[PDB]
DNA sequence: TCGTGCTGAGTGATATCTGCTTTGGGTGGGTGGGTGGGTTGAGGCAAT
DNA sequence: AGCAGATATCACTCAGCACGA
């Protein structure tokens, strides 16, 4: 019919599956972050899809000169230095979203099981992220076993964010500090998960083309 | 030959060569062949009766001095599929192409309109494709996508600047004037000749300012899969499009999704996350109109001027209101007094304002009391179908503020206000209670005033206020016992008090009685019917040609046709009254007084009368007459006395049709 | 006046793009099969008279730009070269069948169609310099030609696995088939171009990131030094790439043959230079050792136990204890001085101490270091500028390949190929260029050290 | 320049303008400046009639224009006034086609518009500046502003070294005006179909304040002007003019507001012999019969005297009509044209009543976190007739807060530590 | 090929000035959010 | 009052040459 001018390169999602230990939301300490492991719990709430910017392509201000293949960390990116000699920029871009790559990104909150729970004690709960197909796999009220990495997931808002003025435990929470971007606040650390495996434990002629 | 002026082919059109559409369409060889075609779809595209269709909607839209130009995707699709996929993948720059082509062929037909509106907006119609809130994904950014759901929330009116102007704080030198993107915020960092670091004061000698609103959509009960929580998302419309939606209504949103850079939400979830939403390109009414959804275009109660032609043929027809009777629900066999009262509704009466001192409603309503299994639920379907605004509710299913207006704390602004209810949206329709018996009296005694004032008083939490609700109402009941004792007076069927029962224009009681020639026919017509509608008894043209071969063996007129007729002759048509028997009248009205003094008897009072005269003036109606004659009248009044005459006992019933045989 | 010449120089391009031709959508065969304009011929003379006349004689480089916004290369051309070698091949395909049938029809002007799609190739593909009086535009302009360069080299190694290279091939064996003696001029610049066309195709690769520096880097300083385009990634691009296409293209046995007819059957004036550029280009990037070395499983236990001892020296620095524990330690030196340090280290120990004391020091003495960018002088990047260790990663069956052409090449015809460009650069040393003289001596000694230890793994070579 | 221009045609039109031989506005003029009334009120047709130009002027640009004719008022005022005063007010009245409500929109921003609607509420007078006296804080440099109310001003950003914002308002010596806000619904006939009634922000400056009751229908004439609060502006109006069919100023004073025809017209009606039977059957014409009842309307309307005693205690004198009755006796309709007739009615229905909507409601402010009391039906209509319709649907609880408004004519709060007795004669 | 200045402009660096904004509370708002706090009292609504 | 960004004026390193050794 027509040529499709739009083909990029594809998002390979890796995913893993049958590990031998099935862990607990109790069981998770800071040994493991960065390390893959399987989680199982009962989900209780579940956010919207939304689009996360994976690889951002900017223009100059000035020179319209293009930057492209911003890798974005858990924050956002833009770049500081013009690849135009010439140009002096270094610290006004506008985000181009014709030339972006998006995906898909949601939110998931998972409790320990009852039965799992310490007699007359508050149930844990933990953040769960899935990205592109392994989105809405999981509903509310199901009991799921999670298979991914576990991360640890900074306040950016400390960071510095465009537009954003930054800012249980008696405050006895203190943060990090001594980086070049927190001048003289601290940054504090949340653990999270990011799932890559999601398994819920708990017409004549189109039927039987199904059957063997 | 100047290059910039040069144009291609639609073949070579087809043919891409840039990196993305946007970029293939904004060069200025492809725009131009864009144009061109695009002016020659609007002028030369033909239907199947052969006249230009766009030129017709053209017409009208000069005469109503509106500025939307309504335009079907499937023509666009069928005509130019090439401009059809760029306008579903790029809809932004093919929509300011086809505005401005648009522009071209209105002022083609009426060249000094733009005195009238600068410009014209085109919008699309049937998009092939409908998505939910919950598929919506990454993949359908900066692409038009049609989705429906519920208005929970909206906004005031605001006017919104089209064109911002800013000015150099120190320089003090003025930048030209720059696009407002509906989405977010246009700031200008770097200064073309100051070159300044710092900001620039907003100011402008002349600016053009655009109607802006926003509405929260969210998924429609229906919709949304049992026991989950529903998904929402933000819709802009912009000028032309505010107000066309009201808080509560069910509508299908054409628009084009796109995503913004929103530091709160990264904040929060942590993410780089881009927040979304719906620019509105149309709006259709799904309200009450699930059983519609088998047509086209953006509003399928609205008419053209050969649909209008054709309904003043229909009405020319001297048996035009017996066709109009029978084609009350052809599905159901008999009940030919429930099908005229239902007709009768429908079309409704006149309201009078005398003076502007007395207030006179201008509805009728309708109340069936009848057995079990005697097809009144079905015929409520029916009109809430038909009924160009209509509303359902059940018994107990119903609160005394769920109809009428409720009170609430706004969750922005912590301030009480006003929502409407069941009347409200029925507002000029129609509300239909299934199991009236069964209301709480709480509940029953609410809709007392709007049933005759046509107005809801509230005096709430320091909100004094009085709304209006011209709704008529019909209401399926069940005679006390379940099942009517022909014997007893009416009032002893029933636990419904005087006020209420006088307030019903028409009472229309079913008995079911065992009959060797009933049972026959009316079994028959109901396997003729089950098997005319099994599942398995161009394509869409055949489709559309059988499917009319099917109704016509049991309807007389077109359903879609009788509803473009009713609306029409409900909107454009307001009979008057100016030779009657004024004797003929009198002496029915004394007459039903009379036989009405009787205890238990059906109320009567003057409410009846001006029933009548409301009853007449829509038999006029029926018919796009402009004055009622003596056959309507006549009509009204064989109508009121089989109804009072059916409504007495076994025992008088035979006295009381002998002495109200001359009306009848 | 410059804007608005750019606009009609992108307008008129781009009518030109949309002349030359496309696919046929109208035959229901699929994939549709490409269509030749009504005038190809005609649009491509012009293309190649807009670019002597304006990226040349102007000095400046819109038309590039304007050719790669609207694909006219991995839509028009590369896509005609593929259908020619497809047809030439079923002719070939019919006469062995039988010698006398034949399925062509304008056989010259569809020669000459490819043979100007090849020349506005090399044109296109040619290596890009940025000396000290380069222009303004030419200046502004190199990075996104760079970028759109390394897009073109991608699609010629990808679309059809690379038939380009075999349309190539075939031009050359064209002039191949006529003698020496009767070998024209026009002949001997097609092989030229055709060598020129190979050397560009492996020449190409990543450009440098500049910087102004006229301001002192800010407080944020640099975030990536990244210049690959949107959808290209190294994989593409690297030599491993190179050498699968090459292999499957039987390029390298036309390149053997070639070398080894050298000075024999072909003027060798005209050949000499581009085999030993093309060769230098090969050989530059790749380290002789690698190629004389499951065994990744071995070596990647290795690797692991070796970073598992560097963590276990590392440990001794590190405390048991959380940071805020709070110890504090004071040393005294040989005069009663006493001096404060933070860290249970420093109480367990003494070396620590003193190390953390300089560390905490502040000031620092300048280090001045004289780069001077590889781009400035036109070279390539190789072995002087490129990291000691950076290995390019083959695999076994490419490394296998590559190792058998080498082989191959320096059997037939090293010796030859050595002593003609040695006479030819000893006859005209004065018009040496730094880059042919960095070119000759790298090739020599790459070619030399590879022999010296292929001899010492196998006795026989 | 165009301004000393516009401003001296202004002048002409004020001192030049006679229909037969009376100067109309020059007359107009002296006699307000006799009484204190600093303002003039000018008829758009005159102004047309005069010079097309002149008004084509003021329509084009309000925002701009008025201050000048207010300058050249005042200036007109000195030569009539005084032999060789704040700057007046320009009232104006206009006959053009009244805009319905919601059809106000981005097409009418900044234009004279005539509208029509009911007051819902009502704002306390607040303080506006005209002449603010300032001084630096570093130098102490004594300066002046003149800032009009029209709004298309900010104390200097520079000193006349001085850091940003370094002028500091001096109070005793400065002049304000007053200033009122006000809240217009929409008239329910000309509400659109299932629609809310619609809300407008509008304001008025000096002579226009204090001139209109909540529940009062009203016409006004004004500016469709917005103000900032970031791509959006908040519509409001800007009032030059009210029109109203009710004397409120009448109402709440014991001051009465009658031309000298008008008292001679209502002494004539008086003295007609049977005044009874015409005022009989001008109440609800279209109702038949039902004398008795017109007739006990006709003295609830009219109601009884009310006396003080020396002693404090105070007797009601209004008159309270209950109709209990069958369906069909046209009760509702009497009930609706009374609350037409009556110079302040409240139509409510007894069903979609309460308690707190029927005498006074505790609510809270959503910013200062401050409860105060907004008003129901009973003082709302204070002063008028409550129409209670379907009195007998009411509720016991809601039934029971009424009886201490008919009979001792107050209410009562005592909640959320407000502690007052209001004021309902109904 | 060491020693001692004289020249020198380049490449820094660090000692040195120019503009927010904040607390919390409506003397910044509701096109910043309500999971960053405030928050007890009255009011209307549905299930009971 | 404190903090983060920026300007501009402060030195220091490698650069290279003249004399004589
Ligand atoms: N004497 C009359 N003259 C004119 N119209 C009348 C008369 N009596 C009744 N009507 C009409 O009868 C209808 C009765 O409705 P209305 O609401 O006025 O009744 P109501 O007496 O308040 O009764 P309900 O108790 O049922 O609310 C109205 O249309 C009224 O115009
Ligand atoms: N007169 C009739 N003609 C055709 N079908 C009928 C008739 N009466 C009843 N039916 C059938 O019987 C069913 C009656 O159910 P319904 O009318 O919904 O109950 P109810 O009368 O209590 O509302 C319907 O599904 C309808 O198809
Ligand atoms: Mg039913
Ligand atoms: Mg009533
Ligand atoms: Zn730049
Ligand atoms: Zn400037
Ligand atoms: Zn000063």
């Amino acid at each position: 019919t027509s040529t499709s001018p739009e083909q990029t390169e594809r998002v390979f999602q890796i995913s893993f599956f049958n590990l031998p230990t099935v862990h607990r939301i109790r069981d998770i300490r800071s040994e493991k972050i960065g390390s893959l492991l399987s989680i199982s719990g009962t989900v209780t709430r579940t956010s919207e899809v939304r689009p996360e910017l994976y690889k951002a392509s900017f223009t100059c201000d000035m020179c319209r000169a293009i930057v492209d293949n911003v890798e974005q960390s858990f924050k956002y990116t833009e770049p500081t230095f013009c690849p135009n000699p010439s140009c002096e920029n270094r610290a006004f871009w506008t985000l181009n979203v014709t030339r972006s790559r998006f995906l898909d990104w949601q939110k998931v909150r998972i409790q320990e099981n009852a039965n799992e729970i310490p007699t007359g004690s508050m149930p844990r709960t933990l953040d769960v992220i899935l990205r592109g197909d392994s989105v809405e796999r999981a509903k509310p009220g199901d009991r799921c076993k999670f298979t991914g990495v576990e991360i640890v997931v900074p306040d950016v808002t400390q960071l510095g964010l465009p537009g954003v003025k930054p800012s249980t435990t008696e405050g006895l929470n203190s943060g990090v500090t001594g980086l070049r971007s927190l001048g003289v606040r601290d940054l504090t650390y949340k653990i999270s998960f990011l799932a890559c495996h999601v398994i819920s434990i708990g017409d004549q002629e189109v039927f039987l083309n199904s059957l063997s | 030959i100047d290059p910039l002026r040069e144009e291609l082919t639609l073949e070579s059109l087809s043919n891409v060569k840039a990196n993305s559409y946007s970029e293939w369409i904004t060069q200025p060889n492809v725009s131009r062949t864009i144009a061109r075609e695009l002016k020659s779809f609007l002028l030369e595209y033909t239907d199947e009766t052969g006249r230009s269709v766009y030129g017709a909607r053209i017409r009208t839209l000069g005469e109503m001095n509106s500025e939307s130009l309504e335009v079907n995707y499937r023509h666009l699709a069928e005509s130019k599929a090439i401009l059809a996929l760029f306008l579903a993948k790029c809809p932004e720059e093919m929509l300011k192409i086809f505005d401005l082509v648009a522009m071209e062929a209105t002022e083609l037909h009426y060249p000094d309109y733009a005195r009238i509106h600068s410009e014209i907006h085109v919008r699309i119609s049937d998009f092939p494709t409908i998505y939910s809130l919950r598929e919506l994904r990454e993949s359908n950014l900066s692409s038009l996508v049609r989705v429906t759901g519920v208005v929970t929330r909206r906004t005031g009116v605001f006017p919104q600047l089209k064109y911002v102007k800013f000015n150099c704080l120190k320089c003090g030198s003025i930048l030209g004037p720059f696009f407002q993107d509906s989405n977010e915020e246009i700031r200008i960092s770097f200064c073309t000749n100051c070159k300044s670091k710092g900001p620039f004061r907003v100011n402008g000698e002349k600016t053009v300012y655009r109607n802006y609103q926003r509405v929260t959509l969210q998924e429609a009960p229906g919709t949304v899969p049992p026991g989950r929580l529903p998904r929402h998302r933000e819709v802009i419309l912009l000028a032309d499009l505010v107000d066309v939606s009201k808080p509560g209504e069910e509508v299908e949103v054409t628009g084009i999704y796109k995503n913004n850079y929103d530091g709160n939400l990264n904040a929060k979830n942590g993410f780089p996350v881009f927040a979304t939403i719906i620019e509105a390109n149309s709006i259709k009414r799904r309200e009450g109109n699930t059983a519609n959804e088998g047509e086209e275009g953006l509003d399928v109660f609205s008419w053209t001027e050969e649909e209008e032609r054709e309904f003043r043929k229909i009405s020319r027809d001297r048996g035009i209101i017996d066709k109009i009777i029978s084609s009350m629900a052809p599905s159901i066999y008999g009940h030919r007094d429930i099908k005229t009262a239902v007709a009768c509704s429908l079309f409704g009466g006149v309201p009078k304002n005398v003076n502007g001192k007395h207030s006179i409603r201008g509805d009728i309503n309708v109340l069936l009391l009848g057995d079990p299994g005697t097809a009144k639920s079905q015929i409520l379907k029916y009109v809430e179908k038909t009924a160009h605004r209509a509303v359902f509710a059940t018994g107990q299913g119903a609160s005394a503020v769920g109809l009428t207006a409720s009170v609430r704390k706004d969750p922005i602004t912590k301030e009480w206000t006003l929502e409407g209810g069941a009347l409200v949206l029925a507002d000029k329709g129609v509300c239909l209670i299934d199991e009236f018996d069964k209301m709480n009296d709480q509940d029953r005694t609410s809709i007392h005033e709007a049933m005759e004032q046509q107005s809801i008083s509230i005096s709430k939490a320091g909100i004094v206020t009085t709304l209006q609700a011209r709704c008529s109402i019909i209401a399926a009941a069940n005679p006390n016992g379940g099942r009517y004792n022909s014997t007893l007076p009416l009032a002893q069927n029933v636990s419904l008090t005087e006020p209420i029962l006088s307030r019903f224009d028409i009472l229309c009681v079913v008995r079911d009685l065992v009959d060797e020639e009933a049972d026959e026919r009316l079994a028959t017509f109901v396997v003729d019917s089950h098997v005319r509608s099994h599942p398995e008894n161009n394509a869409r043209q055949r489709r559309l040609q059988r499917q009319r071969k099917k109704e016509e063996e049991i309807s007389p007129i077109p359903q879609e046709l009788l509803m473009k007729y009713i609306h029409y002759a409900r909107t454009k048509i307001y009979p008057k009254l100016h030779q009657m028997d004024m004797d003929k009248v009198s002496r029915v009205y004394a007459d039903l007084r009379r036989e009405s003094i009787s205890t238990g008897s059906f109320p009567i009072t003057v409410r009846h009368l001006e029933s009548i005269l409301r009853i007449a003036e829509s038999f006029a109606k029926m018919r796009l007459s402009e004055f009622v004659s003596s056959y309507d009248l006549d009509r009204a009044i064989k109508v009121v006395v089989d109804s009072f005459v059916d409504a007495q006992k076994v025992s008088v019933r035979r006295q009381l049709r002998r002495s109200f045989a001359i009306y009848t | 006046a410059a804007d608005f010449s750019l606009t009609v120089l992108r307008a008129r391009i781009a009518l030109l793009a949309t002349a030359i031709g496309g696919p046929d959508y109208t035959s229901q065969i699929d994939p549709p099969p490409y269509k030749l304009g009504d005038d190809c011929l005609a649009c491509l003379k012009d293309l190649k008279r807009w670019f002597k006349l304006v990226d040349d004689q102007q000095k400046r480089w819109d038309v590039a730009m304007a050719v790669a916004e609207y694909r006219i290369l991995t839509d028009d051309l590369l896509p005609i070269l593929i259908d020619w070698e497809n047809k030439c091949s079923l002719a070939a395909k019919l006469a062995k069948n039988n010698p006398d049938h034949e399925e062509f029809r304008n056989k010259a002007y569809y020669d000459k169609i490819a043979l100007n799609c090849l020349q506005l190739l090399v044109l296109m593909t040619w290596p890009l310099i940025v000396t000290e009086q380069s222009s303004s535009n030419q200046i502004t302009l190199y990075g996104e030609l760079k970028k759109h360069q390394l897009v073109y080299k991608k699609t010629i190694l990808s679309m059809e696995s690379g038939k380009v290279l075999r349309a190539a091939i075939r031009l050359a064996l064209d002039v191949i088939k006529i003698d020496r003696l009767s070998r024209t001029p026009r002949d001997n610049m097609v092989l030229k171009l055709v060598l020129n066309f190979f050397r560009n195709v492996i020449a190409i690769e990543p450009g440098e990131f500049t910087i102004n520096t006229k301001k002192s880097m800010p407080k944020k300083g640099i975030t990536s030094i990244d210049t690959l385009p949107p959808n290209v990634s190294m994989d593409d691009i690297s030599l491993n790439t190179v050498i699968s296409s090459f292999h499957k293209n039987k390029v390298f046995g036309f390149l053997l043959t070639l070398t080894s007819s050298l000075s024999k059957e072909f003027d060798q004036d005209f050949i000499n230079i581009p085999l030993l550029e093309i060769m230098f280009y090969f050989t530059k990037d790749v380290n002789q050792e690698l190629l004389f070395p499951t065994s990744a499983g071995f070596e990647l236990s290795k690797l692991l136990q070796k970073e598992h001892q560097m963590r276990k020296n590392v440990i001794k620095h590190t405390s048991a204890r959380h940071s805020r524990f709070g110890g504090l330690l004071s040393i005294q030196t040989p005069d009663k001085t006493r001096l404060t340090v933070s860290g249970s280290q420093a109480l367990v120990d003494e070396k620590i101490a003193l190390q953390k004391l300089d560390d905490s020091k502040k000031w620092n003495k300048r280090i001045i270091k004289k780069h001077q960018s590889v781009a400035a002088e036109g070279l390539p990047n190789s072995l002087l500028n490129s990291q000691t260790g950076k290995a390019i990663f083959f695999t076994e069956s490419n490394g296998k390949h590559f190792k058998e052409f080498i082989n191959n090449f320096i059997d037939s015809g090293f010796n030859i190929l050595l002593h003609s460009v040695t006479n030819y650069f000893t006859t005209e040393q004065d018009r040496m260029v730094t880059l042919e003289q960095v070119e000759y001596l790298l090739f020599f000694a790459w070619f030399v050290k590879y022999q010296l230890l292929r001899s010492k793994i196998d006795n026989s070579a | 320049d165009d301004n000393t221009e516009i401003i001296k045609s202004f002048k002409n039109f004020i001192l030049e303008f006679r229909l037969d031989s009376q100067f109309i506005y020059r007359d107009q003029l002296r006699n307000n400046i006799l009484v204190k009334n600093y303002s003039l009120t000018v008829n758009m047709e005159h102004l047309i009639g005069y010079n097309e130009d002149i008004y084509k002027k003021l329509s084009d640009e309000p925002s701009d224009i008025i201050p000048l004719f207010e300058t050249a008022i005042t200036q007109v005022a000195k030569r009539i006034s005084i032999l060789s005063l704040p700057t007046f007010q320009l009232i104006l009245n206009s006959n053009a086609n009244q805009i319905p409500l919601r059809d106000l929109d981005s097409e009418h921003v900044s234009k004279i518009v005539r509208l029509s609607g009911i007051i819902i509420s009502t704002s306390v007078l607040s303080s506006r500046a005209t002449y603010l006296s300032i001084m630096c804080r570093n130098c102490r440099h004594t300066t002046s502003i003149t800032i009009n109310n029209f709004n298309s001003v900010s104390l200097p950003r520079s000193c006349l070294n001085c850091g940003p914002d370094p002028y500091i308002i001096i109070h005793e010596s400065s002049k304000f005006i007053d200033q009122q806000f006000l809240k217009l619904q929409e008239i329910p006939e000309l509400v659109p179909v299932g629609e809310m009634p619609r809300n407008l922000t509008m304001t008025c400056d000096r002579y226009l304040t204090n001139k209109v009751i909540p529940g009062t229908r009203v016409t006004i004439v004004g500016i469709y002007s917005i103000y900032n609060s970031v791509a959006i502006r908040t519509p409001y109006i800007k009032i030059l003019g009210i029109q109203s069919d009710v004397e409120t100023s009448s109402i709440w004073n014991s001051v009465t507001m009658f031309t000298e025809e008008e008292e001679e017209e209502f002494l004539q009606l008086s003295r007609n012999p049977k005044l009874y039977e015409i005022l009989t059957n001008s109440i609800a014409p279209s109702i038949f019969g039902n004398e008795d009842i017109k007739k006990a309307i006709v003295c609830l309307l009219m109601g009884g005297s009310k006396k003080i005693l020396p002693d404090g205690m105070r007797l009601r004198g209004d008159i309270n009509v209950l109709l209990l009755g069958d369906p069909g006796t046209a009760k509702s309709q009497l009930l609706k044209f009374v609350e037409k007739v009556s110079p302040i009615a409240v139509y409510t229905s007894g069903k979609g009543s309460s308690a707190a909507g029927l005498t006074a409601s505790v609510q809270r402010d959503p910013m200062t976190r401050e409860f105060y009391l907004e008003g129901g039906a009973m003082v709302l209509a204070d002063g008028g007739v409550v129409c209670i319709d379907e009195f007998d649907k009411m509720r016991d609880e809601d039934r029971v807060a009424i009886h201490e408004a008919m009979e001792q004519q107050t209410i009562s709060i005592a909640k959320a530590g407000i502690t007052t007795v209001l004021n309902s004669r109904t």
